[PDB]
């Protein structure tokens, strides 16, 4: 459909491996909000919408109406499980690379389906857990995922880095590579 | 007071998926909004709600139960067929003061690769940019290679312009960017 803004209200995800789910807002393809299902708490991602108020009750009721249309579904279809899809993966900075300046290094991964996945981070082949955020299952037309995950890190001359992602669809941990 | 859109109950290891997506389609303001509800098993949709239809169609066999259903009820049909304006366009108030208000100004930086000129736009919201490259007020565009519109993930984008040139003398490359937070186009030279 071609339109001049395109909003998602919401995206509602439940899958039976888990089990877990998912409830989100989406306005332009940016993530407005998610509902943290297993604290019943809303959390914003824009602070300039930190002014609303969104009842979280409503997504685990949502949720929970997902759950018994897929058992439903589940029979229907003779039990047709998810195709592992082959997710790709994309690393950049989120500014140009100035050496001894603090920058976002970010990795993007896309085509994920079923939305099930880890995202780490690796410098000189250790694991990084500090400086790690991500964002949530963002929506696609296709009904497959992208995740987007961040590390914060001061860049030198000499640190490499890499992306690592576990996906079923993978028959080895994917690893891409970033240098300054 | 965002208002969602809610989903009818129905009448390597392997992994099961139900989607719903209460989307919403803006065009000319609000003077053109329509309403598509998605029920999506894995990743096929079955059952859908399109405003312009007025009514729940299955797109697969596999909706076909539902869609015949949901439409039985008088009372879901009537509340779905309100949704345009309870959801879509009272939701769109609040969009017009909060994220069609969000101005993120770029930084426009030029330098060399890592021959080639690399003009980084990053940091900017909305996603509405044009970027053009000027060889002494000259518009160069045929060697000018664009990365596409970056997402970065937390409501800013970034994009990349390339150029391949031959320096010489007294010639001064410039970046011109022009962005819906910018009050005139940001022009960074560049000279050798
Ligand atoms: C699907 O139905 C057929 C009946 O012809 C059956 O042989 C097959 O085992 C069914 N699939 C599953 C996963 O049970
Ligand atoms: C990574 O994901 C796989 C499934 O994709 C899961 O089995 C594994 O537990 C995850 N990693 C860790 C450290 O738990």
């Amino acid at each position: 459909i071609v339109a001049d803004h395109v909003a998602s209200y919401g995206v509602n995800l439940y899958q039976s491996y888990g089990p877990s789910g998912q409830y989100t807002h989406e306005f332009d393809g940016d993530e407005q909000f998610y509902v943290d299902l297993g604290r019943k708490e809303t959390v914003w991602c824009l602070p300039v919408l930190r002014q609303f108020r969104f009842d979280p009750q409503f997504a685990l009721t949502n949720i929970a109406v997902l759950k018994h249309n897929l058992n439903s579904l589940i029979k229907r279809s003779n039990s047709t499980a998810a195709t592992n899809e082959v997710p790709e993966v994309t690393v950049f900075s989120k500014s140009p690379v100035t050496l001894g300046q603090p920058n976002i290094l970010i990795c993007l991964v896309d085509n994920i389906f079923p939305p099930v996945v880890n995202i780490t981070w690796l410098s000189n082949g250790h694991s990084v857990t500090e400086g790690v955020s991500e964002t949530s299952f963002l929506s696609k037309s296709d009904h497959s995922f992208f995740k987007i995950s961040y590390l914060t890190l001061l860049p030198s001359a000499e640190e490499s880095y890499d992306c690592k992602v576990e996906h079923w669809g993978l028959d080895k941990p994917l690893l891409k590579h970033w240098e300054p | 007071q965002p208002f969602p859109q809610p989903e009818q109950p129905f009448p390597s290891p392997e992994d099961f998926v139900y989607q719903f997506k209460g989307m919403c389609y803006f065009t000319n303001g609000t003077e053109r909004v329509r309403l598509v509800s998605r029920s999506i098993y894995n990743r096929e949709e079955i059952v859908r709600f399109d405003s312009d239809v007025g009514e729940f169609r299955a797109v697969t066999l596999l909706g076909l139960p539902a869609a015949e259903y949901w439409n039985s009820q008088k009372d879901i049909l009537e509340r779905k067929r309100a949704a345009v304006d309870r959801v879509c366009r009272h939701n769109y108030q609040l969009e017009l003061r909060t994220t069609l208000q969000r101005r993120v100004e770029p930084t426009v930086t030029i330098s060399p690769s890592r021959n080639l000129l690399v003009c980084s736009v990053t940091d900017f919201y909305p996603a509405q940019i044009k970027v053009r490259w000027f060889r002494n007020d000259q518009e160069e565009t045929a060697g000018v290679v664009s990365t596409p519109l970056i997402r970065n993930g937390d409501w800013t984008f970034q994009i990349l312009v390339m150029l391949e040139m031959t320096p010489q003398r007294g010639d001064v490359y410039t970046c011109h960017v022009e962005h819906p937070s910018l009050q005139s186009p940001i022009t960074v030279e560049w000279r050798a």
